[PDB]
């Protein structure tokens, strides 16, 4: 039955992926006086079934100069990475408990600006070749801070695998020991993250980075006997953040590049460094190196 | 056996939706190469979670924080001459 | 206590509209639910609030 | 039978073609300031659920508001070219519309007719809010009675 | 009498630095940010449900035009022709003609709707208030044709909108 | 009858406030830091 289990995830999450865009819209409205989706069904709930099927029978226009073949194995690449790293989340017990889960979360989301890249290629216009070219140096500049954080946020823990971060938490939030890398951390999430799907895959990722930013610094306990406690304790934490990561959609004027850049080589970079040099010795300051197995 | 079949079924189903969806109806450079050298520097820096368990830990420290020390110094060079800070 | 006044003004505000039919009809026609004081009736049916 | 079918079909489509428009706006003149004032709180243009800007290839919609001068003639005809089917445009306005308060003036084209066929037409100079929302329902009852499928089955 | 908007220097005692330190460091600005639009989010919304209800008008307002007619049912209009003189747009072409009864109106009224700018010319240079623009906006059509309006349409509007424009020119023949 | 137009109340109207009321809140720069490193020392303690 372990395939009923894939599909047991990856639907509810392409649902999951669909129905928090009503949550964006009526959130993102009501913060700004406005309603939101009300009027199709009861609040908003059948606006995504108003929205999907319509754009599933409106004409995926082609651009003369495309290259088709690249043009239709970007989205599949940002449709099967999106999916793809929801596998090893240690939600209750995850589908994969890869021992390198970490690694291999990074691996593989790092891979996602391949599509990006792909994408202004393909479609060859003025446009999207700088805003290929944009996306990516933002989106690559980033991952040095992430492997940074991840890694010295990992020192205190034990190990890449994802299911022992549970076991690293237990008695306090893992944020009140690094609290300083938590907004280190998050603030990194945000700028990292066919047109069809370019909906699910970014999309994937806000959530999942949520929930990956969840089971890191803000943990549950997972009682042995009962698994819905931490169920409940996993989606109302990843909802927060998320509901978060919307709140701060529409509260800032949107970065420019050059201080986009500037804000990580010269006041993001140096001082990741600093907390990875201090979680790296603290576990030894405090004779705490904690086990791998 | 397990994890390619996972594998296998995502991109099917990115596969079959695709499908359904197109059948039914020289600073850019350089910071580049700069996050290229970075990112192998990032690298050589995983393995810590492992070696924090040594028995020489002793050493350890010293040659851990060489690399955040020198990785730093390499970004305090880049900065200061010119450089890192966005070219035009 | 103001949470059980408020769900308890929710309710006799399905009240309001009848029964469950008729708050469920109110919401899926109009996507407003609140109820007024009734003033007056044209010769068509159009209902005032 | 397979006209019962195609009927339901037919009315489960167009649902979402009445409910997930994406307007392309055209900000021209003073009845395209007004259109920012109907996705103000105040009306709410965006409960239905149709999004300010749209962006061009994510839109469905392209609201001509503002008079239209034969300098933006060949751009906005451009414009429609690259908006995919189905693709509708509202005239909003009478500078849109016929030409308006400028239609006797020697740089633009009597009404956005001449240019690109039009689904809906809103009057007003500029027309009030809710006065061009109602046009923009009744284009969404436009496309409640289609018979796209029917016809096609017909056929 | 003028106003400086930019000449504040931050001090550079500890105290003052250590507000900007922290400013940085630790974002507050923003978080005040956060905290201004949650509020914001905790507060009721202002969006009215149309058609079930609209944002208010006032009597003297300008909309879809129509003729008008005396208690008798005679028309207003006598073809004095001051409404298309003063037409910023000309969208006013009427033609007279002396009726076979002597009253001698108009044959003719034209109101291009589509060339009419709804400024209100109009009804203030009737000297019998014979055309008035009615609270109506919702009249819109898919056909050209349709706005182009007539002498017809105009009398069935006046026939459909006459407890309205009654009324309003009654709430407003004091003012103008 | 008398002349009755819009006019305003016989003491004028009330006071309108138009200077900028931008609030003074929060705690001083070093009661952040000083609870920053209380935090953090009780998280690895
Ligand atoms: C014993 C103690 C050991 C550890 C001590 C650690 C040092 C003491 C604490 C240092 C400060 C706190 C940690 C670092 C924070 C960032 C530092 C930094 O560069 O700041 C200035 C930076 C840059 O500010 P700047 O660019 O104006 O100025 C930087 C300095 N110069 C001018 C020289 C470049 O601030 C930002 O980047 C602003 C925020 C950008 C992102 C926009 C969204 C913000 C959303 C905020 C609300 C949500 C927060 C969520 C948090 C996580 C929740 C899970
Ligand atoms: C329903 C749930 C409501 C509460 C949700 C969580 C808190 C966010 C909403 C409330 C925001 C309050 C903002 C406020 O008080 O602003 C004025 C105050 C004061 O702002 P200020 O800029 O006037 O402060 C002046 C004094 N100096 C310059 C020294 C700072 O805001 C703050 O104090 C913000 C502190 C933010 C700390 C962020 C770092 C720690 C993050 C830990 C993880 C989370
Ligand atoms: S119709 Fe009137 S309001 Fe609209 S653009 Fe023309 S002049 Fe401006
Ligand atoms: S409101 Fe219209 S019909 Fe009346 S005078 Fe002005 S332009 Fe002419
Ligand atoms: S509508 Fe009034 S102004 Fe115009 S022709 Fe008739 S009487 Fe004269």
């Amino acid at each position: 039955m372990f395939m009923i289990n894939i599909l047991s995830l990856i639907i509810p999450i392409l649902l999951a992926v669909a129905f928090l865009t009503l949550v964006e819209r009526k959130v993102l409205g009501y913060m700004q006086l406005r309603k939101g989706p009300n009027v199709v069904g009861p609040y908003g709930l059948l606006q995504p079934i108003a929205d999907a099927l319509k754009l599933v029978t409106k004409e995926p226009l082609r651009p003369g100069t495309s290259s088709i073949s690249m043009f239709i194995i970007a989205p599949i690449l940002g449709l099967s990475l999106a999916l793809t790293m929801w596998v090893p989340l240690p939600m209750p017990y995850p589908l994969i408990n890869m021992n390198l889960g970490v690694l291999f979360m990074l691996a593989m989301s790092s891979l996602a600006v391949y599509s990006i890249l792909w994408s202004g290629w393909a479609s060859n216009s003025k446009y999207a070749l700088i805003g290929a070219l944009r996306a990516v140096a933002q989106t690559i500049s980033y991952e040095v801070t992430l492997a940074i954080i991840l890694l010295s946020v990992l020192l205190m823990n034990g190990s890449y695998t994802l299911s022992t971060l549970i076991t690293t938490q237990e008695h306090i939030w893992m944020i009140f020991t690094s609290w300083p890398l938590a907004m280190m951390w998050f603030i990194s999430t945000l700028a990292e993250t066919p047109f069809a799907m370019f909906f699910m895959a970014e999309y994937a990722n806000i959530i999942m980075m949520n929930a990956f930013t969840a089971i890191l610094f803000l943990g549950a306990s997972h009682d042995p006997h009962t698994p819905e406690l931490y169920t409940i304790n996993f989606v109302l934490k990843t909802l927060a953040l998320t509901i978060t990561f919307l709140w701060i959609r529409a509260s800032y004027p949107r970065f420019r590049y050059d201080q986009l850049m500037h804000l990580l080589w010269k006041s993001f970079l140096p001082l990741t460094l600093a907390l990875c040099m201090w979680h790296i010795s603290l576990p030894i300051m405090t004779a705490s190196i904690p086990p791998q197995s | 056996m397990n994890i390619m079949l996972t594998l296998l079924t995502n991109v099917t189903l990115a596969s079959l939706l695709v499908l359904i969806a197109f059948w039914l109806p020289m600073k850019f450079f350089l910071v580049a190469i700069t996050f290229l050298l970075f990112d192998l520097e990032i690298a050589l820096l995983l393995p810590l979670p492992w070696a924090s368990q040594t028995n020489n830990l002793k050493t350890m420290l010293t040659m851990a924080l060489f690399l955040l020390i020198l990785l730093a110094a390499s970004l305090a060079y880049e900065w200061t001459q010119k450089g890192l800070e966005w070219a035009e | 206590m103001e949470l059980v006044q408020v769900l308890r003004r929710g309710l006799q505000q399905v009240s309001g509209h009848g029964g469950l039919r008729g708050y469920l009809r109110v919401l899926f026609r109009a996507n407003d639910v609140r109820v007024g004081t009734l003033v007056g009736e044209d010769k068509y049916g159009n209902k005032y609030y | 039978r397979g006209e019962y079918v195609v009927a339901k079909l037919d009315d489960l489509v167009n649902w979402a073609r009445r409910s997930s428009l994406w307007p392309m706006t055209f900000g021209l003149a003073c009845c395209a300031v007004e259109m920012m004032h109907m996705a103000a709180p105040r009306y709410d243009m965006d409960r239905f659920g149709v999004v300010f800007r749209a962006s061009p290839r994510q839109s469905d919609v392209m609201i001509v508001a503002g008079t239209l001068t034969n300098k933006m003639a060949p751009a906005l005809r451009k414009v429609y070219d690259q908006m995919p089917e189905p693709r509708y445009v509202v005239s909003m306005g009478s500078c849109a519309n016929g030409g308006g308060y400028y239609h006797y003036s020697y740089s633009v084209v009597r009404g956005c007719d001449r240019i690109v066929p039009v689904d809906i037409y809103v009057p007003g100079c500029p027309p009030t809010a809710e006065a061009l929302l109602y046009g923009i329902l009744q284009l969404q009852r436009k496309i409640k009675r289609e018979k796209r499928l029917r016809i096609w089955y017909r056929r | 009498t003028y106003k400086f908007v930019n000449m504040r220097e931050p001090s550079m005692d500890m105290k003052s630095v250590t507000d900007r330190a922290a400013q940085t460091l630790l974002w507050t600005e923003l978080v005040r940010g956060l905290g201004m639009t949650l509020s914001y989010l905790f507060r009721e919304p202002a969006t009215i449900n149309y058609p079930f209800e609209k944002g208010p008008l006032s009597p003297r307002f300008r909309g879809e035009h129509a003729l008008r007619r005396y208690p008798s049912g005679e028309e207003r209009c006598i073809a004095c022709k001051l409404c298309e003189a003063v037409c910023p747009a000309q969208a006013i072409t009427i033609e007279a003609e002396p009726r076979a009864d002597g009253s001698r109106r108009t044959t003719r009224y034209d109101i291009d709707m589509t060339k009419c700018i709804y400024c209100g010319f109009c009804q203030e240079a009737c000297p019998v208030d014979a055309i008035v623009e009615g609270p109506n906006f919702e009249f819109s059509t898919e056909t050209h044709e349709e706005l182009l309006y007539n002498k017809e349409k105009l009398l069935n509007n006046g026939d459909k909108w006459e407890a309205e424009i009654a009324a309003n020119i009654q709430a407003d023949y004091l003012y103008r | 009858s008398k002349v009755k137009q819009d006019m305003p109340p016989p003491g004028g109207y009330g006071p309108i406030d138009y200077k900028r009321n931008l609030p003074r809140r929060g705690l001083s720069g070093y009661s952040m830091f000083a609870v920053g490193i209380g935090t953090l020392l009780f998280g690895y303690w």
